[PDB]
C-alpha cells in the first residue's frame, strides 16, 4: 500500500540498495505532519454520522431527480437510500484511512482502481459523489493543518471522479 | 507490503469499521518513538559492511569445512555469493524496521528461500548462524549509549530482534 | 541527480501522476532538516584546510610505507603529496554537496560512480580514504544533529570503499 | 533533473571549489520560504480537473474551428489528447515548482514538443492559449489569501508565471 | 479503419501470405450483405432532422433536470441545446458511415476511441446519449434486415456507453 | 479451436477416410441452420451489457455477503473484476454458438479456471450462480418471437444451454 | 484450424471484444458458399479412385524415369507404386476437407507444414505431385462455381509445390 | 489502411456530412461489380508461383549483367531476396485489388522502398521492369475469357493496371 | 558443459589438489588418440543426411503404424518433427564424441526428454529403436578401414557406442 | 565470414574480452591445417575444366531425361547446358574458396543461403548437385590430408542439399 | 568482418574467377608469419593493463586540464569511460592483427566514433593522443628480442602500426 | 567450462548446427598445443612448494608492512601467514588448472569469478598477489613454449588482477 515509508523502501529497494539519508528525511517528514493527520482522523471520525447524513442530503437537495425518479441506481427507494449513505460512509471513511496511513494509499487500492468501471455499469453519475464531498469539504468544522489534510484527500477524491 | 500503519487501516477495512480510540492512541505512540526508530536504522545501516564482514569471519572461523575445497563457500564466486546473500538478509531486515512490519522481509526475501537453499545445497542451518550473528553486532551498536540523547529504546531493541530470528527460523 | 525532491517528482512521474500529500511531506521533511545539514556543511567548509591537511597526516601515519615505498601511486614525492591531499580534499567537498542538496546524489555521480574501477586501475588503497574519513569523522567539532549529518555521510562513503 | 539545491552544487563541482556564504545564505533563504512553495503546489494540484476543464472550454469558445469537423480537436479521440496534453504540461509545471527549477520541466516536455506538433499538424500557438489560459487559473488559485496564514507570496507567483511562459513560449 | 475488408488483407497481411478462399468468402460475405445496409443508411440519412429532432426531445423529456439546471453541461441554455443537437447528429451520422462501410471502424475510430474520458471531463451522462439512441431504435421506421442492420449499430453505441 | 465443420475433418483424418453421405447430410444441415444462428449471436451480443448489469445485480440481492466488507466483491477492485469476469464468461460462450463447437470455450476460458479461483479464494459456486443467470436472460432474448420471422430454434436454444451449463459446471 | 468461422473469432479475441456486425458477415459469405463447397467436396469424393488412378498414370507418363529408376523413392517397386497412389490420395482427400470446412486450415495443417523438408529429405520431386494436381485440375468434371471453389484448392496446393 | 467505402467515408467525416446520393449511388456501384473483382483476385493469386517466376526469367534474359558475378541478383541469397521483393510487391498489389484502394500498397509497401534501393545499391529501374512484366501477366490471366461468365472487365483491368504503374513507378 | 580434461580439473579442485601423474598419463593419452577421434566426428558428421535418412527409412518399414493415419509421425508436421528429433539425437552424440565427454548430451538433450515424449504420445520405445539404427550406421561409417591410415579405433567405437546407448536408455 | 580467425574473434568479442590462449590455439589449429588446404585448392583450381566437364556428364548419364525432356529448368539446350556447367563451376569454384579460407564461410554466404528457395522457383532438383559432387569426390585425384580436406567440403555441400 | 583470407575470396568472388598463383603464392606466405603474428597478439594482450594505465598517466602529465575540475575526465565516472575507452581501442587493434584485416576494427570500433565524442563534448584529438602512445609501448612490447627466438618482424610491426595510426586518424 | 573444445562445440550449438571444418581445426590446434602445456603443468606441479614458500617470501620482502601490522587480513600473525600461503597455492594450482585443461575456464570459474569483491571485503591488496605471480613467472624455470604457455596464463591472472 503506498504511504510515505513503504514509497521510502521502494525506491531504496528498486536501486537495490540500504536506505539513506535521503529517504530517511521523508519518514521524518511524515512523523512530523503525523500530528496534524491524526487530529483531522480523530475529528472526522468522532462526527462521521451527521456529515454522512448531512452529505446525503445535499446530495438530494443539488440533485432532487435521485429522489424520484425509478429504477435501482437511484435512491427513491428505501434500498436506494441505504446504498447511497453506505456508499458516503465509504469515501468518509477512505479519507480517514489515508490520513492515518499518512497517503493516498487505502483510497487508491480500496476505492480509485474500477471507479469509473462500477460507475459505468451501475449508472452511477460521479457529479453525485462530488457533491458528498463537498459538503464534508465545507462542514468538517477543522481549522489549521488539521483543515489542510482533510482537504488534501477530499481534493484528491474530487479529481478522481472528474 | 505493509508499514504498521497501513497494517491498521487493513484490519480495519476487512471488517468494514472506522479507528477505534484504542487504534488512534496506539498508532499515535508510534509516531512518538519515531526518533528512536530512525536512529537504529541509520546506526545499523551506517555499519553495513563491518557488520557483514565480521560476522562472516566468525562463521568461516566458527565452521571452516564451508571454506575446505568442496565446501559450498569455497572458490570466490560462492563466497561472493555467501556474502552478498547476508549483505541481503540485513537490508530487508533494516526495510522491516523502518516499516515496523515484517511484511517486506517475508514477501520479497524470506519465501522461497528454505526452497533456494535446498535445492542449491547450501546448509541452511549455517546461514542462520551467520544472521544470529548480524543480530548481536546490530543491535550492539543500535543501542550504544555513546554520542546520542539518553532515553529507553528496549522495546524497539526486542523489535529488531525479532526480524532477525524470523529470518533465521525462516532458513535453519 | 538523486536529492529527496527529485527522488519525490521521479516516483510521482512514474506512476504518470501529479504530486500528492505523500510526496509533499517528504519534501517538507528534507525542508526541516535542512537547519542541520546547513550546519554541518558550513562547519566543514570553514574548516576544510585543518581538516584536510590533518587528515593526510593521519593516513601517513597509519600506513607509513605510503611515503617511503616508491612508485606513483604513493606519496613518497611532492608530486604523489599534493594528488593525495587533492583526492582528500575532492571526498571533504562532496560530502558538503550530499548536505547542501539533501542526499547522497552529488557524491553518487562524481565519485562512487567508477570508483573500485578508479582505485583498481592506479593501484591506490581503500583504505587508505577509508582511514582519512575516520580522522575527518572524529575531528570534525560538530555536535547534536549536526554530527548526525556529517557522519551520515561520512559514513555512506566509507561503505562504498568496502 | 535538478532541484535549486543540485543546480548550486552542479556549478560548485564544475569550478571545483566549496560553497560561499552567499550561496549559503541564498539557499538558506530558500529553505524559508518552502512553506509557501508547498501551498502552492498543493492548491494548484487540487483543482488540476478544475483548471485544465475551465481551460479548454474557453480555448473552444475563443477558437471554434478546433472542434469543427476537421478541426485538431475534432472527434473523440483528438479531444482526449488535447485534454491529456494540457494535464500533462499543467503536471510537468508543478514538478518545476517542487524543485524551484526548469530543468524537469525542459527535459521531460518541453523538449521535442514544438517538433511534435508541427509533424501532427496541431496549432502550436493554439496551445500557447490553453496554456496562458491554466496560468492565470493556477495562479489565482495559488495566492488566494482565504484559507490560509497571510504573507507575501508575490516572488513565488512571478517564478509560476515563469515555468508557464517557459511552456507556452516552446511551442508557440 | 475497421471493415470486413481490411480485417480480411490485415488476417493475410499477418501471416505474411496472399488472400485465400478464405478471405474471400468474408468479402464476399459483406457484398451481399450490403443491400440491406445501404438501405437502411439511405433512410437514416433521408430523415436525419426529424430523428434527431425526435430523440433530443426524448432526452429532454426522460430527464428534465437538463433542461432547468444551470451549468454549461446541461441544455438549459440555446447554446447547450445546440450542443446537444449537434451530438445527436453526430451518434446518427456515424451509424450511417458504419453501414456504408460495413463495419464498427467509422464509430470506433471517430466516437469510441476517448468517449469515457470525454463525458467524464465535461460531465456528459451517458444515460442521456443511451436515451437518445433508443428514440432513434424505436421509430427509424425501417424493417426486414435493415432494421437488424440499423439496430446492431445503434445497439454497439448502447454498449459503448455502459 | 475448432468449428463444427473442423471437428468432423479432424474425425474423418485420424481414420484417413473421406467424409461419409451421413457427415456431408449432417453438416449440410448445419449451413442450413445458420440464419438461426447468426441470430442468436447478434441478439445476445447486442444486450451484453444488460445481461451482465442484471445477472450481477441479482446475485449481488441473493447473496449480500459478497458485498459486505471482506467479501470475495468487496471494494471496486475486485468488483470490477467480478463483473469483468462475467462479460469474459459470456464472451467465450457467445464464440461457442458461432462455431457449433465449446473447443473455444474449453481452451480459452474453462481450463484452470477452478485452479484460479481456488488460489484467489474466490466462491466458486457463487460464480455459477452467476452465469446460470446470464443463461436465463440470454435465452430470453434469443429466442424471443418479437421481431423476426417464426420459425423453430429449440435445438439451437439447448445448444445454447449447453455451453452455459459447460462453463457453470467447470468452476462450482 | 484455420477457417473463415475461426478466422472471425480469432479477430474478436485478439481485439479482446464482442463479435459485431463485421465478423458476422464473413460466417454468413462462407455459410452462403457453402452450397458450391459441398457439391465440389461430394463429386471429388464419389470419384476418388479414378481421379487417382488417372493422375497416377499422368505422372508416370509425363515423368517416365519415376518407373524405370532404381531407388525407394521411385515407383518403379509394387511398393513405392503403392506409395505413389497413397500420396495421391492424400493430397485428394485433404483439398475436399478444405471445401467440407471453407478454408485452407485441413492443407495446412495436415498437408503444408513441413512438406518442404520431407520432399527434401525423401528425394521425392515437388513437380510430380503439380502434374498429378493439374491432371485432377483438369478432369474433375465439375462446372460453375463448384469448379471455381474446387480449382481454388488444387492451385493453393500447386502454389505450396513451388 | 482504406478500401474503397471507408475512403469515402472519412471524407464525409472531416466535412461532417451526411453522404449524398451520388455517393451512394457511385458506392453502390462498387458492390455491383463485386463478383469481378472477386474473379480477378482469385484468378491472379492462383497463379503467384508462375507470374513471378515467369517474370525474373524475362527479366534475367533481358539483362544477363544482374546475374553476371558482381550483379545484385548473383548469389544465391541476393536472387531469393529478388524473387521475394517480387513476391510482396504482387502480394500488395492484390490487396489493392481487393480494397479498390491504394492506401495498403501505398503506406505497407511502396514508401521507402525507393530509399531502400538507394540505400542497397539495387537498380530500381530494373525492379520496374520485373513489375511491369507481372502486370502484364497478370491482367493478362485476370481477364481471360475462358472458364467464366462472359462480360465486361476493362474498367476493373485499367485499375488494376494502375496498382501496378503505380508500384514501378515508385522505384524508377 | 565439460570435455575429459575439465572434467579431470573439476574432480580435482573439489578435493583441493594438484593432479597426479597417474592422471596426466592418463591426459596425455586422451591426446595421443586425437587423430582418431577428429577421423570419428568427421565421418559421422560428413554422413549425417544418409545416416538419419536410412534409419528412419527402417523403422517405417519396421513399424508401419507410426505413418498410418492417426501414428505419431502421420502428416508431414509430425514426420518432421520425427526427422529433426532424430538428427538432433544424432547432433547432440557427436558433440559428446568430440569433448569425450557426455555431460552436453545430458545437459542439453536427454534431461526432460523421456517427459516431453510422455506428454506428447510419442512412443518412447520407438524413438530408441531410432536411434539404435543410426548407432550401427554411424559406428560403421566411423571405422571403415577404407580411405584411411590403418590402426587400431576398437575403444573410441566402444565409447561413441555408449553415448548411444546412453541417448536411447533415456526415452525408452 | 565465417573462419577459423573470425570465429576466433567473435567468440572474445560477445563475452566483451582480450583474445586468449583458448582463441589463439584455434588460429594455429588453422595455420597448421592450411598446408593441406592449400594443396587441395591448389590442385582443385588446376583440374577445374576436366572436372567441371566430367561431372556435367555424369549428371546427364545418370539423369538422362534432363537432356531430352522440354523445359528452360533441363539442358535439353546449348541455353540449358551451359547454364547447367555453369552452375557445376559455382560449386567447385566454392569448395576451394572454403579451401582457402578454411572453413564454410565462402559457401554459406555465396551458395548455402537461400539454395532451396532458388531450387524450388526454378525447378531444379538437389539429387543433380548432389551427383556432380559426387564424381568430383571419386575423381579429385587427391590423396593423404588434401584429399580429407576436399572431401569435407564436398560432403558438407551434400548435406545442404539433402 | 573479413580475415586476410576471406578478403582474398570476397574479392575473386565479385570477379567469379579462381585464385591464381599469385594469390596462392601470396596467402602461403601469410601462413609462413603465422607464429610471428601469434606472438604479437600474445604479447600485447598480455600487457593489456601496464599498456593502457601507463599511456593514460601520461597523457594526464602531457594535459592536466583533462583531470582539472570540468576537464572531459574529471569525477571517476568519466574517468572509468576514458580508460574503458583506451581498452576498447586496444581491443580492437589486437583482433585486426590476429586477423590481418581493419575490417572488424573499422565496422565495430571506429565508425561513429567521430561523431561520438564531437556529441559528447570529448577532445577527439586528445584521444588520439592516448592511442599513439599505447602504440609505441604495443610495438616496443611486440619486438622485443628477449625471451624468443630471433627473427625478423619488420613487417608485422608495420602493419600493427597502420592499425594503430587508423584509429588515431578516425577521431583526430 | 571454457575449454577450446567447449568453445566448439558451444559456437556451432548455438547457429544450431553440426560440427565443421572449422571447430575441428581448432581442437585439433588444442591437441598439438597439448604437449607444452603439459609440460608447464607437470614442471609447476613437481615444485609448487618451492616456488610457493618462495613466492610468499617475496611478497613479504616487497611490502614488509604485511608482516608487522595488525589486523586479521595481514600475515602477522602465524594464522596470517597460512591464509596467505594457501591463497599462493590456489593461484598456482589455478594455472595448472588452465595448462590441463588448454583455457582461462577453471580459472575464471574458480578465481576470477567474485575476485574484487573478495579483496574488497576483506581488504586484500590485488598488488600482493601480482607480486607473488611476478615470482612466479620469473622462476618457474621453463624454458621455450613450456614457458609461453605458463606465462599466458600467468599474465592473464595479473591482468584480472590490476
Ligand atoms: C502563498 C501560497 C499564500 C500564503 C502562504 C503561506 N503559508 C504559510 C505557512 C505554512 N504553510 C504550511 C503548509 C504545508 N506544510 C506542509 O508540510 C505541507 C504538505 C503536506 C503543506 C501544504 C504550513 C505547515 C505552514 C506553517 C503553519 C501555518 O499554518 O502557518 C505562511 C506563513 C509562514 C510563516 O510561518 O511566517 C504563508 C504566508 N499566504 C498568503 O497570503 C498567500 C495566499
Amino acid at each position: 500500500m503506498k504511504t510515505p515509508i513503504t514509497e521510502a523502501i521502494a525506491a531504496a529497494d528498486t536501486q537495490g540498495r540500504f536506505l539513506s539519508n535521503t529517504e530517511l528525511q521523508a519518514v521524518d517528514g511524515r512523523f512530523k505532519r503525523a500530528v496534524a493527520s491524526m487530529e483531522a482522523a480523530r475529528a472526522l471520525t468522532n462526527n462521521a454520522q451527521s456529515l454522512i447524513d448531512g452529505a446525503a442530503q445535499a446530495v438530494y437537495q443539488k440533485f432532487p431527480y435521485t429522489t424520484t425518479m425509478q429504477g435501482s441506481q437511484y435512491a427513491s427507494t428505501p434500498e436506494g437510500k441505504a446504498k447511497c449513505a453506505r456508499d458516503i460512509g465509504y469515501y468518509l471513511r477512505m479519507i480517514t484511512y489515508c490520513l492515518v496511513a499518512g497517503g493516498t494509499g487505502p483510497m487508491d487500492e480500496y476505492l480509485i482502481a474500477g471507479l469509473s468501471e462500477i460507475n459505468s455499469t451501475f449508472d452511477l453519475s460521479p457529479s453525485w459523489y462530488i457533491e458528498a464531498l463537498k459538503y464534508i469539504k465545507a462542514n468538517h468544522g477543522l481549522t489549521g493543518q488539521a483543515a489542510v489534510e482533510a482537504n488534501a484527500y477530499i481534493d484528491y477524491a474530487i479529481n478522481a471522479l472528474s | 507490503m505493509l508499514d504498521a500503519f497501513a497494517k491498521v487501516v487493513a484490519q480495519a477495512d476487512a471488517r468494514g469499521e472506522f479507528l477505534t480510540n484504542a487504534q488512534f492512541d496506539a498508532l499515535s505512540n508510534l509516531v512518538k518513538e519515531g526518533n528512536k526508530r530512525l536512529d537504529a536504522v541509520n546506526r545499523i545501516t551506517s555499519n553495513a559492511s563491518t557488520i557483514v564482514a565480521n560476522a562472516a569471519r566468525a562463521l568461516f572461523a566458527e565452521q571452516p569445512q564451508l571454506i575446505q575445497p568442496g565446501g559450498n563457500a569455497y572458490t570466490n564466486r560462492r563466497m561472493a555469493a555467501c556474502l552478498r546473500d547476508m549483505e541481503i538478509i540485513l537490508r530487508y531486515v533494516t526495510y522491516a524496521i523502518l516499516a515496523g512490519d515484517s511484511s517486506v522481509l517475508d514477501d520479497r526475501c524470506l519465501n522461497g528461500l528454505r526452497e533456494t537453499y535446498q535445492a542449491l545445497g547450501t546448509p541452511g542451518s549455517s546461514v542462520a548462524v551467520a544472521i544470529q550473528k548480524m543480530k548481536d553486532a546490530a543491535i550492539a551498536i543500535a543501542n550504544d549509549p555513546n554520542g546520542i540523547t539518553p532515553g529507553d529504546c528496549s522495546a524497539l531493541m526486542s523489535e529488531i530482534a525479532g526480524y532477525f530470528d524470523r529470518a533465521a527460523a525462516a532458513v535453519a
